[PDB]
């Protein structure tokens, strides 16, 4: 098997805890 | 190529949360790649596969423990190494749950950034 380096992505989101 | 969505969970409330409370859903689709590897990215990753880590609240700086859910981990296809680095792999065209890890956590009201790295894998 092999990883595909050009396909690597970083994704971010905020989890919001409310009172 | 991979189409990646990371969706935050609605209605999260401060205070004592349920064990393994869901906080985000990771969605990875691909027409060309059969699997993907995923790791959490933060200032404190707490296991050797990057599948549990700590995140700090924007307004308070308080840390919570987050990671792939136990059910999501049990769906892994394998753990592979990319130049020696462990990445757990999963089927593309599927979703995974990010949760509050471990026993019940008491979460201070705040916004917590969750960051993941996803990479394609051909088995």
């Amino acid at each position: 098997g092999s990883f595909l380096p050009n396909s690597e992505q970083q994704k971010s989101v905020d989890a919001v805890f409310s009172s | 190529d991979l189409t990646v969505s990371l969706i935050p969970v609605s209605g999260l409330k401060a205070g004592k949360n349920a064990p393994s409370a869901k906080i985000a859903k990771l969605v990875v689709n691909s027409t060309t790649l059969k699997e993907f590897g995923v790791r959490g990215i933060s200032n404190n990753v707490v296991d050797s596969t990057g599948t549990a880590w700590r995140v700090a609240g924007k307004n308070t700086g308080k840390e919570i423990g987050v990671g792939l859910s136990s059910d999501s981990l049990r769906r892994s296809d394998s753990t592979e190494k990319w130049n020696g680095v462990n990445w757990m792999t999963f089927n593309s065209n599927d979703t995974l749950d990010i949760v509050l890890t471990g026993p019940a956590q008491n979460v201070t009201a705040d916004t917590y950034p969750i960051t993941l790295d996803v990479v394609g894998y051909q088995p």
